[PDB]
RNA sequence: AUCGAGAGA
């Protein structure tokens, strides 16, 4: 019931520390369901074209 | 590029073959590949020249960098007459011969597998895996060899040739046991779950002796002499006391 | 309440529409059944919170 | 409380099947009583797995 | 809902056989096996398509918004 | 175009080579493999599809000498055409006869 | 050695039946790699004509538009695939379809109640008009020059009594489907065969002679026409192994488990090609063989 | 999922030519790994496959209410008798062929109809 | 007030009933399929009290 | 050249859960303390109990290439020819040595006096069998 | 008893009681019993196992101790009980048919299976509750084969041609 | 934004 002050914003699992410094939301990441594939290298991952066009990497030209 | 190098060298997949918890391996093939290997690496498997070459090129592909010799090298067949015939163990030997780097001796490993020698007949020795100069000469490849098992062929290859060669061997065995399971598919059905008439009669005969074990155990727990009827008033009173008392109930449960 | 399935399909509901639920804001709701103590029966109870209630309480 | 482990079994039934001994196989099927007992066991297993999936979650963070 | 035009497993057109199947069940006292055999459905993959069709479109059709009821 | 020579797996003398074919599958791969293994000069022949979801086929030919993997491939294709022609002719004759 | 001449000398074809829909023929002394290529090409490489693009103008029925278009696409047509070319997809839809690669069907059915319906009746064909929409209602509309090329052969479905939709009074469907050439590897609606598979000729190797009352039950373990009894001695023998489907009922009996082995003739295939209706099974097989030959020839002429 | 808890996602749409085809010419529309069964022990799925194939062949419906069979009268026996009468084999196994190579597989494959 | 009770599940009582929980008395009858729908009307709950607990008897 | 040769009398044959292979127990006809246990593909070379086999181990048959026209080899004089590797030597007793061969997985255990088995060195050796 | 429950005759009537039909063995007529009295009365599960001077009642059928969903599971006495429970949980999560009057509703989400089929294998209670009006899934030809390599852990393989003929389609 | 119901591993 009481309005959360400035101490409660920095107190528990939902507090500022454990929810915004010890764990954060990140750009350049993806999530999906995993399906098996034996025709791919054991050290490889199969990335759909839906991810492959949105995810990007800064490559400086030379 | 800093995080790229960190992920490709320190956090990458093939450098984590062994868990730091106890040093045991954690990577390998699981179900279809394991059964395919058990079927491929038995004495009963023979392959003509074209079949052997097709399996070898299916698993190993030099144009992808899978081969260290730039040219696939094969073995003389284990049977010369009436017509040439290879063996699945020769396919394993050729896989190792083509992925293991040259200018190095082959793996000398002596280990066992999970399947005894009584599951192959009298006088068999297929439980005792045996490598010599990278040639599978005895035993069957099992879960204990490829998979997450210590001191198998994949772990030994890791130790002797680095993590990259073990990763390549896992990939090559995955492709091999996939292409083999396509042509000689694996299946289970109702007949696998059936006993014979003699098996059913054995089961019935033994289970007919389970009718009185509960009564005998109850008589032992209640400190009553054996051969007492299941509806004796004193036995019923003692069982009532045992029902009331949790510890005596646990004792009766343990004995029965 | 007493409409036969023919009348039920005529009134746009369903052939074998069943009851037991309410409609509020166009969203169907049900009052879930809950399990409670048997009525009109004195049942002996042993509970540590009975002693925790106060002092000298068994 | 009556000494019956199920309505089917008479009170204080000294028999293995009464106490939960299933003499039945999934190939041939299990009787209704053994089905009931096996459901008891499966429910207990599901509960234990649900608890154990995170009963050890605080220890790792307290250490780390 | 409505009879599948082609069998899933093989592809034999079974969509033109639902009405004739119902007629064979209704007029003649043919059971489902004999009716399916006479319709020309040999493989059990084809037999199941007409044997197990539910035809729910008949129940769907009574809710007609374009007709006075 | 359609047929591609994988130069990073081809012998300098041409005795061994690897080919990549687009929009092909087991259908042509196995037929070509069978018809090429009948060549007395080839030492190694096999087909492989890298990934099922892709339409690419890989052919490996290793000759014993005096010829080329390309020549073995050409001979296999010609012999496959001849086999198709003879089966078609026999089927036509049997259709007419009945 | 092996050669095309030796294959020609050792190759035979035994056509057992030939109808307008099903052909049953044997390929003798041929390799599995070639028989399988023929089977695969018949299933998913022979071109056919089926509805691809559907232009709905109104659909007030219970069946949704996508389901109705899919169900229309699944209908087989009595169209010879050689009478039209392939659509170049790179072109825009304004001129993608021409008079020589697309066949334009149409459907315009409007349900109305029948005032003359007998009382107490339940039959939708008497209660309503156009209560059932059938594939035969897919009216062929000739376009351009094809009004002269298709004059002798109208574009009608292979099965005209396919139940495409049902209606109730006031509900109307008005669409216009375009059907083009396509292969069964693109979509299963294009496969010109219902099923086109093969099987190895069964082999029933009788090891020890079976005579007397034992020969009675040995015959019954198979289909009735396979195992026969010699007139002279009451033996058992294989009359026709083509008439046998391998159920291994013999191996269930310890009486005959030690007296016969079951196998195949590994280079004797028993084909069975059932067509959907667009073309004859013998022409389907012809086209599959020619497709394999032309595929090999195109690969040969491709510059490596 | 089936009606026995055998859930699982779909990996790939396998083309019908690459699918294994039976001797009767039918390619199954659902392939389930045999390794899913030993750990779960859903023998009811095997029995349902047997009864579904038998019922589809004979045009009948098979009742699967629990406890209609016992140790003496096994559903395997019952549906195997029906399959053998229909001409298929007792144990529900069908001789199939590889769809990629074409050769017959090592053993008869267990096929049937399940919901 | 009855509509509020049915919409929220909260048992806003000035006196309190003989029940333990105060919220989650009404569930939304989902229509994913008829099996779900029919099972909505056959379920009996112990209470929200025992969800947040450790004892498993 | 040949390294060993004898006339062996097969005594026991059993498939043992196998279809193509079987394990035999052959006792030499001449040598009184020489025996043999061998795995053979009994679909390419069926054998029976109380048979007689002419086994021979040869260092060569004078890289592998399918046989062509006008090619002579030692195998032409024999029916069944294998090719393997020696991986173990044992000293059963005094003047008794057991040699272990593995032909691509099929195992042979040739036990005999080392006067005759002295030529058998631990390397690749061809096995030839004749009825 | 000896230190058991408190003895007495406790007749009950009124609302909220839980009742089930069970066959009274004398005079062979339906009887109604409750949880309070059940735990003291002998109720055989099958007429084959009535014991003389022991049982007073018998179940009408062993299947009337399960729920509707538990009764609709085929051959559930051949399965592991956790798998039966998973089936009960997942049969209500299927994209089946919610109803037929779907043009007179405005629900936030609806999952409808286009073409369902009556099962070939179904319990006798499938007809009694009229589940044919709501076909949940479809019959499929399922091969228990390790052939693809893409369906190892729990994944499965769907025929592409079947999927292209509206197999499993839904809206 | 908060508290209630449920779902997936
Ligand atoms: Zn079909």
């Amino acid at each position: 019931v009481p309005i959360p002050g400035v101490k409660q914003a920095l107190e528990k699992k939902e507090g500022l520390f454990r929810k915004h410094m010890m764990g954060k939301r990140v750009n350049y990441a993806a999530r999906s369901v995993i399906s098996p594939d034996p025709n791919i290298e054991t050290n490889e991952i199969g990335v759909p074209p839906v991810f492959a066009v949105k995810l990007t990497y800064p490559e400086p030209v030379t | 590029e800093n995080a790229r190098a960190e992920a490709l060298n320190l956090a990458n997949t093939d450098s984590q073959y062994l868990t730091p918890t106890s040093g045991s391996p954690v990577r390998g093939l699981i179900q279809d590949h394991i059964s395919a290997g058990v079927w491929l690496t038995s004495k009963d498997s023979f392959f003509t020249r074209e079949q052997y070459q097709q399996y070898i090129y299916g698993c190993i592909r030099p144009e992808d960098g899978h081969t260290t010799r730039s040219k696939i090298v094969t073995l003389p067949p284990t049977i010369f007459k009436p017509y040439p015939l290879w063996t699945g163990k020769q396919i394993i030997t050729t896989v190792l011969l083509n992925v293991t780097p040259p200018d190095m001796p082959g793996i000398n490993l002596i280990s066992k597998n999970k399947i005894k020698n009584e599951y192959w007949g009298k006088g068999s020795l297929e439980n005792e895996v045996l490598f010599k100069d990278g040639a599978l000469l005895c035993g069957i490849l099992d879960k204990s060899q490829y998979g997450a098992s210590k001191y198998g062929i994949v772990h030994s290859l890791h130790e002797v040739y680095g993590p990259e060669v073990a990763a390549k061997v896992l990939s090559v065995l995955g492709r091999l046991f996939t292409n083999y399971i396509t042509a000689t598919a694996f299946t289970c059905g109702m007949d696998d779950l059936r006993l014979t008439a003699e098996g059913n009669k054995w089961r019935t005969d033994i289970l007919k002796t389970s009718v009185d074990t509960g009564r005998e155990a109850a008589a032992e727990v209640t400190n009553l002499d054996k051969d007492t009827p299941a509806d004796d008033p004193e036995l019923l009173k003692r069982l009532q006391e045992i029902l009331r008392d949790n510890n005596k109930s646990g004792i009766l449960d343990a004995v029965t | 309440n007493k409409m036969s399935p023919y009348e039920l399909v005529q009134h746009k509901e369903e052939s074998d529409e069943i009851g037991g639920y309410f409609i509020v804001n166009g969203i169907e709701k049900l009052i879930r059944m809950l399990i409670v103590q048997r009525r009109n029966h004195p049942m002996a109870i042993i509970r540590p919170s009975f002693a925790n209630r106060g002092a000298s309480y068994s | 409380v009556s000494g019956k482990t199920l309505p089917s079994f008479k009170p204080y039934e000294t028999d293995a099947m009464a106490g939960g001994y299933v003499k039945g196989r999934f190939y041939s099927g299990i009787k209704p009583q053994e089905y009931y007992f096996h459901c008891m066991a499966g429910r207990e297993g599901l509960i234990d797995t649900a608890v154990k999936t995170s009963r050890s979650g605080y220890l790792q963070r307290c250490l780390t | 809902m409505i009879v599948p035009v082609r069998c899933f497993s093989c592809g034999k057109v079974v969509g033109d056989k639902w009405e004739s199947y119902l007629n064979l069940l209704q007029e003649d006292e043919l059971d489902e096996g004999t009716a399916l055999s006479r319709l020309g459905l040999k493989r059990y993959c084809c037999r199941r398509m007409i044997l197990t069709h539910v035809d729910l479109i008949e129940k769907f059709l009574r809710y007609n918004p374009l007709e006075k009821r | 175009e359609k047929i591609k020579l994988l130069t990073q797996a081809t012998s300098e003398d041409g005795t061994s080579a690897s080919f990549q074919i687009v929009e092909e599958d087991h259908t042509l791969g196995n037929a070509l493999r069978y018809v090429i293994m009948k060549n007395p000069d080839v030492e190694f022949c096999g087909y492989s599809i890298p990934h099922p979801s892709e339409n690419l086929l890989n052919i490996r030919i290793q000759t014993y000498g005096e010829t080329t993997a390309v020549d073995a491939l050409q001979k296999g294709l010609k012999d496959l055409m001849d086999l198709c022609d003879v089966v078609e002719s026999k089927f036509t004759e049997k259709i007419k006869s009945m | 050695e092996w050669n095309v001449e030796k294959f020609k000398k050792d190759f035979e074809v035994n056509i057992s039946s030939l109808d307008a829909r099903e052909a049953n023929f044997d390929l003798i002394n041929i390799d599995t790699s070639i028989a399988n290529a023929f089977r695969r090409i018949m299933i998913s490489e022979v071109p056919s004509v089926a509805a691809e693009y559907v232009y709905f103008f109104n659909n007030t029925s219970v069946i949704q538009d996508e389901v109705l278009a899919h169900r229309i696409g699944l209908v087989p047509l009595k169209v010879d695939p050689d009478m039209l070319t392939w659509v170049d997809s790179n072109l825009p839809d304004d001129e993608k379809f021409t008079d020589e690669n697309t066949i334009v069907l149409s459907l315009n059915v409007k349900c109305t109640r029948n005032p003359d319906a007998p009382k107490g009746s339940t039959d939708p064909k008497e209660l309503y008009n156009n209560a059932h929409v059938y594939a035969r209602d897919l009216k062929f509309e000739p376009q351009g020059r094809q009004s002269t090329t298709f004059a002798d052969c109208p574009v009608v479905p292979a099965d005209p009594d396919i139940l495409l939709a049902k209606l109730r009074p006031g509900q109307e469907i008005s669409l216009k489907a375009h059907c083009i050439l396509g292969i069964g590897g693109d979509h299963a609606k294009f496969s010109p065969v219902s099923t086109a598979s093969y099987r190895l000729l069964p082999q029933i190797n009788i090891l020890q002679p079976i005579k007397g009352e034992s020969a009675r039950r040995f015959q019954k373990c198979f289909p009735p026409g396979v195992i026969g009894i010699d007139e002279g001695s009451d033996e058992a023998y294989v009359k026709d192994a083509r008439k046998d489907t391998v159920s291994r009922e013999v191996l269930r009996y310890e009486e005959f488990a030690d007296k016969v082995k079951l196998g195949r003739v590994r280079n004797h295939f028993i084909f069975n090609v059932e067509s959907a209706g667009a073309m004859t099974p013998e022409e389907i097989f012809f086209k599959s063989v020619r497709i394999l030959k032309n595929k090999a020839e195109y690969l040969k002429n491709c510059p490596i | 999922s089936s009606r026995h808890g055998q859930k699982g996602v779909c990996s790939r749409k396998w083309p019908t030519i690459d699918m294994p085809f039976s001797e009767t010419g039918i390619q199954p529309d659902i392939i389930i790994n045999p390794h899913a069964f030993p750990s779960r022990m859903t023998i009811g799925m095997f029995v349902e496959s047997l009864a579904g194939k038998a019922g589809a062949l004979h045009g009948i419906a098979q009742d699967s209410t629990p406890w209609i069979f016992n140790e003496d009268d096994t559903p395997a026996d019952y549906f195997g008798e029906q399959l053998a009468k229909a001409g298929y084999n007792y144990h529900g196994n069908e001789p199939m062929y590889s769809g990629a190579t074409g050769e017959e597989l090592r053993a008869d494959i267990y096929v049937g109809v399940v919901y | 007030k009855m509509q509020y009770f049915l919409s929220t599940g909260n048992l806003v009582s000035q006196s309190g009933l003989d029940l333990q929980q105060v919220s989650g008395y009404t569930v939304v009858a989902e229509k994913i399929n008829f099996y779900r729908f029919i099972s909505h009307f056959r379920m009996v709950h112990r209470g929200s009290f025992f969800a947040q607990l450790k004892t498993t008897t | 050249n040949t390294l060993f040769d004898d006339i062996f009398q097969v005594s026991e044959v059993d498939p043992g859960r196998y279809n193509k292979v079987c394990r035999i127990e052959a006792a030499s006809t001449t040598q009184d303390q020489c025996k043999l246990t061998l795995d053979i593909n009994v679909e390419l070379f069926p054998v029976a109990a109380q048979d007689s086999l002419t086994v021979t181990i040869a260092s060569s048959l004078n890289s592998w290439r399918p046989p062509q026209a006008g090619d002579r080899s030692l195998a032409d004089d024999y029916d069944y020819v294998m090719y393997g590797t020696a991986y173990k030597f044992e000293e059963v007793s005094k003047d008794l040595i057991a040699v272990y061969y593995s032909f691509g997985g099929l195992l042979m255990r040739l036990e005999g006096n080392y006067r005759n088995l002295n030529n058998l060195k631990q390397e690749n050796a061809y096995l030839l069998i004749r009825r | 008893s000896t230190r058991g429950q408190y003895p007495g005759l406790y007749l009950f009537g009124g609302h909220s009681r839980m009742l089930r039909p069970v066959r009274y063995l004398p005079l062979d007529k339906e009887d109604i019993v409750g949880p309070f009295e059940q735990v003291y009365m002998n109720i055989a599960v099958t007429p084959q196992e009535i014991q003389n001077n022991v049982h007073t009642h018998v179940e009408f059928t062993p299947t009337n101790i399960l729920s509707i969903l538990a009764n609709l599971t085929p051959f559930s006495d051949f399965n592991q009980s956790p798998r039966n429970m998973y089936q009960c949980q997942m049969g209500k999560q299927t994209m089946g048919t919610p109803g037929v009057a779907l043009c007179h509703r405005s629900d936030n989400k609806l999952y409808r299976l286009q073409t369902g089929q009556t099962p070939i294998v179904k319990a006798n209670l499938y007809d009694d509750y009229g589940m044919d009006n709501f076909p949940n899934g479809f019959n499929a030809v399922v091969a228990v084969i390790s052939y693809t390599g893409y369906d190892m852990d729990d994944a499965m393989i769907i025929n592409k041609s079947a999927d292209e003929r509206g197999f499993g389609y839904g809206t």
